[PDB]
């Protein structure tokens, strides 16, 4: 699926190179490659910052006011954990493969069985898959991911991530959340309270104030987590606190981290496509890039009618084309390969 | 190097990570927090395509997965009787990290 | 055995002393052990005198080498409460010691107790001003490294540009004291070689020269380190005072022993 | 209790910024 | 900052909104010339006591 | 004369060639001049043969040394238009040359004309992968230094982590070729020494060994640089192709001359 995204961007670059070759027949290889790379980078930045971020944070960057040469844009250590966790909390147990005519095809397993969707845990580092053989299969992957709803933005992880993540050493499987916790301890990440204080967030003094709606319900995860920490809120780590904070959105800590990191990335970059001083694009080219969404990239690469995809492929709404058959769970999918 | 919002939190204040018994076992914390039923739809109807596009954006931005030199191991001690990694109650299973 | 990482999980050892001094001690103790093994092969009554001669010569050589390489000429040590690191308002109670040698200075920061603020405070840092080595570069690398505040303070006190002129005088003193100590070592080697030869009076003269050069190095170090304008080293609520360390006194004692033995040799030759 | 309850500012401008220790320092 | 600068620039700093850890505060090369010249243009021939 | 600064206002000179090659040439030309001065002292008819022997031996030694130290084994050169520096969209028309030797690579960027964009473009940068030297550190220092873009591109092409495996194969080839060239130099020294001695057949055998080791170094360089996966070096609108440089051909010619002379010596000894 990450591979499908990479293939999408690779084919988009090739398509832009072909377009520029059509427009400028006299251009050589280097000129075509550089112009296509510039355009693709601009489109990627626009989609990532002005379309994906507002949809997956419910927060928008402030209006671009120019290039800040004195602003450090380096990725913060907290951003790694925040982004990784608020993405891992939404990984589905399976992924649909969808036709351009709103038809969800069956997925041929390596066990020769036909499943309703492609199981995530059994597709890690897949050298080859029987249902993934041609460009049409990758297009089906992209369409199905566009039509399928992700998992809930909560503390719960699917077993494909929590138990069957690719083990990098001596085990074919490992816990991705435990690995992320050990990464946060490895990077010397701050405590949850210190992280909140450094970002200007309001201090949290009680364990039930981490997520009021979570403590309202019958879920006992807050009390159990406090028991693990010996009721010491000052020892709660940034990553578990960000996991617990999330409710319908990344928590205030994680949302603040990601938003501030992306603000610094946009403002501190001299090659940002909106920075008119770098000479990358004219005003008209900047306006064209701003008008380009991921739906445009998918339509251009897959070469299908625009009505086959919703206008904002990052969010599915009632009335959008090709609804998913049902919310995927572990039921009906192949069992994950044992460690 | 990566930036820091807060000064680094290490056991020795330089490079040694904070771990047990001061902090809970990573697998215990994972089991306590992340165990739950699959199939809970996103409350904003966010799509899977968006999730993996964000994964692509992260791969574009940061990468701290490849190990460093000299090889230092911060191994995850699996609690005895873990249903997934220690099903035989052997009590010495260790996930290498 | 495998299946676990790392294969060796034990803490890695740290050498318990200076490696140069340890090597000198090992070499000269090996020579002493060899000559002790050889001792029964010595002929007759001239064994205790032979033992004294051999042990004295080896001690003179070891003293020359160790003193020339010891950073223990000007020593000082004060127990204080001081700020420890950056981005931390907590203070540490520690012994801060200055050990200025011929080629540089060792700054020691030993916690009392060593385990304070969940950290091991047993720093022993060297900053060298030897010819060809840039002291300012070493101090800049220490600043980049992030050494604790007392260490950085005492290191910048010896920078070439520091208002108190410790660097210039101490570099000059150490350089010429080391040169004259090397001359004394050469004279000691020649003293051994020419005590092997039948002309004992020339060997006694060379031993006398060894003593004279030791005394000259001592006097030059004293005079060149005395010309310093008073640099007040203030840590916390205390002031650190330096004084002639045991390297200075070992130089004095060894030089006096060498000059006394040379004078005795010359007078005995004149009287016999 | 120590009257100096804060981290004393350095005279050379080092360690003022958390990640850029040379910022504002002498010789930069 | 809050008395000399407003009086000698007729410009005021924006309201202080906190510490910016990711902002480079290093003196720019242009600032040397700018400050030195707008100060040197006002040096009097003499000074009263 | 004073009263002005600086006392010398002239541009400072730059040495017009490689200092190692220049030193080798100077030393061997000095030896040649000394032996030419000595030539009238040679006895009789055995002067032209003596001259040929001396000049041939000196040429063999100079070839060994210069080739071992020349960064001219794999050479390439292309004229292109390329981006020059950062924060500047202007391009330069220049000859970019790659000169891979045994211990490293010299990247040359010569402007056409040299004076372009109000700058002198005559860069000749070396990046060394010799044992004990860190190529990645040198490339990082070049990046910090701010070298022009073609130089940085061709330098990163030889980094250990670059996707095209030029670094590994070229380091191995250069290391072992240099080792065998040093062996050939030792054999040449022994060939001279044992041609001084009455046993001429052994000296001829040593000369033959010199030739054999030169050929072995040549063959090893060829084989180890042939195992490279094709690294496409693309600058601007062109591709740079490397080929065996004049160091390779001088190695071949000198080794063939040495093996031919050794075979001639052995066959003449057998026939006389
Ligand atoms: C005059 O002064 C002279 C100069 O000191 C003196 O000569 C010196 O003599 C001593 C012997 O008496 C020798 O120097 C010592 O050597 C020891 C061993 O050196 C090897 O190991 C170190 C350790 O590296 C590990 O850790 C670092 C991080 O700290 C990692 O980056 C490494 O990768 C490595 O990590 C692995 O191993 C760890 C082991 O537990 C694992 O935990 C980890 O997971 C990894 O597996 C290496 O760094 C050394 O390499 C360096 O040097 C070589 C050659 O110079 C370089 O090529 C290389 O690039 C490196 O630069 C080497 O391999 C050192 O351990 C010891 O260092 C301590 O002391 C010095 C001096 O005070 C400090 O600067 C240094 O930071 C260390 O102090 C800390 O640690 C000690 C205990 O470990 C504490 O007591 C101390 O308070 C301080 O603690 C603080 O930091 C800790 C983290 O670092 C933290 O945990 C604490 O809480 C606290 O904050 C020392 O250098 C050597 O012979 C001479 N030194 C030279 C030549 O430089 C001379 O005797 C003096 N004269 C007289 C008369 O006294
Ligand atoms: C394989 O490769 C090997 C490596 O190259 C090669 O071995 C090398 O051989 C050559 C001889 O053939 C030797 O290297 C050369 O040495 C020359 C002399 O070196 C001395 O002088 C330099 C100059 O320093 C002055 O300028 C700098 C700024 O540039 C100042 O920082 C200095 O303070 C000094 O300034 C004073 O003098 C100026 C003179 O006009 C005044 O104007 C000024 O006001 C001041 O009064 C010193 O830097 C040298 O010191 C350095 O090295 C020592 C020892 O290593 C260190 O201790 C020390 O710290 C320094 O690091 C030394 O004192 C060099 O001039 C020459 O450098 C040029 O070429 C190299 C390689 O391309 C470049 O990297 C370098 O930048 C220079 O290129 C610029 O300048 C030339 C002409 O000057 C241009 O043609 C060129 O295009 C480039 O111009 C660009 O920059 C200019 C500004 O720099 C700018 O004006 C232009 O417009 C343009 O932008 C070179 O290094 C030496 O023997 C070997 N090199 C080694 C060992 O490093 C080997 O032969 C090769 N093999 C084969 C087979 O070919
Ligand atoms: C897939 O879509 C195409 C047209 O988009 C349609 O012709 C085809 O029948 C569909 N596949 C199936 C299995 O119905
Ligand atoms: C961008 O889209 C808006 C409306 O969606 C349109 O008014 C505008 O002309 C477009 N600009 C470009 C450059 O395509
Ligand atoms: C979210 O998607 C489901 C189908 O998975 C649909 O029934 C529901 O109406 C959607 N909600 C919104 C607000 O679009
Ligand atoms: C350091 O502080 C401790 C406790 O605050 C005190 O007992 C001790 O006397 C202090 N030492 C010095 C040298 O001030
Ligand atoms: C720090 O030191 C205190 C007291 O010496 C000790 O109780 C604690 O376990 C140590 N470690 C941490 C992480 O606080
Ligand atoms: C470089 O540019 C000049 C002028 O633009 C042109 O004449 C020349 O052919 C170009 N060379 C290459 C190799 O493209
Ligand atoms: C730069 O080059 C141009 C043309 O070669 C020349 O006229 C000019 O004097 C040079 N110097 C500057 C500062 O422009
Ligand atoms: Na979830």
């Amino acid at each position: 699926f990450l591979q499908a995204l990479g293939l999408l961007w690779f084919r988009y670059h090739n398509l832009w190179a072909q377009r520029l070759a059509r427009q400028h027949p006299d251009w050589e290889d280097e000129e075509l490659f550089q112009h296509a790379r510039k355009r693709v980078i601009a489109t990627y930045q626009n989609i990532a910052v002005y379309e994906w971020l507002p949809s997956f944070l419910q927060k928008t960057l402030p209006e671009y006011t120019g290039y800040r040469p004195f602003l450090d844009p380096s990725i913060s250590s907290e951003f790694v954990a925040a982004s990784e966790q608020f993405l891992s909390t939404m990984v589905p147990p399976g992924v649909y493969m969808r036709n351009a005519s709103c038809h969800f095809q069956g997925v041929i397993n390596r066990n020769s069985s036909v499943s309703r969707a492609l199981r995530v845990c059994n597709s890690y580092w897949s050298r080859e898959h029987p249902s993934l053989q041609s460009a049409e299969d990758v297009d089906a992957l992209l369409l199905g991911m566009a039509s399928q709803i992700a998992e809930r933005e909560d503390h719960v992880l699917v077993e494909d991530v929590r138990d069957f993540w690719p083990g990098p050493l001596k085990f074919s499987r490992t816990d991705h959340l435990a690995s992320c916790l050990q990464r946060g301890r490895d990077l010397g990440l701050p405590s949850y309270t210190k992280a909140r204080a450094a970002l200007g967030l309001s201090p949290i003094t009680r364990w039930q104030d981490i997520n009021p709606a979570l403590s309202r319900s019958n879920d006992t995860v807050l009390e159990a987590t406090a028991a693990l920490y010996n009721q010491d809120l000052s020892w709660l780590e940034l990553l578990p606190g960000g996991l617990l904070e999330s409710h319908r959105d990344p928590g205030p800590l994680f949302s603040t981290i990601v938003l501030e990191q992306f603000v610094r990335l946009r403002d501190g970059d001299r090659y940002w496509f909106e920075n008119t001083r770098n000479g990358l694009f004219s005003k008209k080219e900047i306006e064209e890039i701003r008008n380009t969404t991921l739906q445009d990239v998918l339509v251009a690469v897959i070469n299908i009618d625009p009505s086959a995809l919703q206008p904002n492929v990052f969010v599915w709404h009632k009335g959008d084309p090709c609804p998913q058959p049902r919310q995927l769970s572990t039921e009906g999918l192949p069992a994950c390969a044992p460690s | 190097r990566l930036q820091r919002l807060v000064p680094a939190s290490y056991a020795d204040g330089v490079y040694q990570p904070l771990g047990e018994p001061h902090l809970p076992n990573p697998r215990d914390l994972s089991n306590t927090i992340s165990r739950g039923p699959a199939g809970l739809a996103s409350l904003r109807n966010r799509t899977v395509l968006g999730v993996f596009f964000g994964y692509h954006v992260l791969s574009d931005l940061v990468s701290v997965e490849t190990p460093g030199c000299p090889a230092e191991f911060l191994n995850i001690r699996i609690p005895p009787g873990d249903p997934m990694f220690d099903p035989d109650q052997r009590g010495d299973v260790v996930l290498p990290f | 055995l495998g299946h676990t990482f790392p294969f060796y999980a034990g803490p890695k050892p740290t050498f318990p002393m200076d490696t140069t001094l340890a090597s000198i001690i090992m070499i000269f103790l090996t020579a002493l052990a060899t000559f002790i093994v050889i001792l029964p092969g010595i002929r007759g009554k001239t064994r205790l005198f032979w033992l004294l001669r051999v042990v004295t010569s080896l001690f003179i050589g070891a003293a020359i080498l160790a003193v020339n390489f010891s950073s223990e000429w000007s020593v000082g040590q004060v127990s204080t409460n001081t700020s420890y690191k950056a981005f931390s308002s907590e203070w540490i109670s520690a012994d801060i010691g200055l050990q200025v040698g011929l080629g540089g200075v060792n700054i020691t920061l030993t916690g009392t107790p060593v385990q304070q603020l969940n950290e091991t405070i047993n720093y022993n840092e060297e900053f060298t001003w030897r010819l060809g080595e840039n002291y300012a570069e070493e101090y800049a690398k220490a600043l980049e490294k992030g050494l604790p505040d007392p260490v950085l303070y005492l290191a910048e006190k010896f920078t070439p540009r520091s208002p108190c002129g410790l660097y210039r005088q101490y570099r000059l003193a150490g350089h010429y004291t080391s040169a004259m100590l090397w001359v004394a070592f050469l004279c000691w080697l020649l003293a051994n070689v020419m005590l092997s030869m039948p002309v004992l009076v020339y060997g006694g003269y060379m031993l006398l020269a060894t003593g004279i050069f030791q005394l000259l190095a001592l006097l030059f170090f004293s005079m060149a380190t005395s010309l310093t304008s008073p640099c007040p080293l203030h840590l916390g609520a205390s002031v650190l005072h330096t004084h002639h360390g045991p390297a200075f006194w070992i130089t004095l004692t060894t030089g006096l022993l060498c000059v006394l033995l040379g004078l005795a040799m010359a007078v005995a030759h004149r009287m016999q | 209790q120590n009257p100096i309850s804060w981290e004393v500012q350095r005279f050379d401008g080092w360690y003022n910024n958390l990640m850029e220790h040379r910022w504002g320092s002498k010789g930069s």
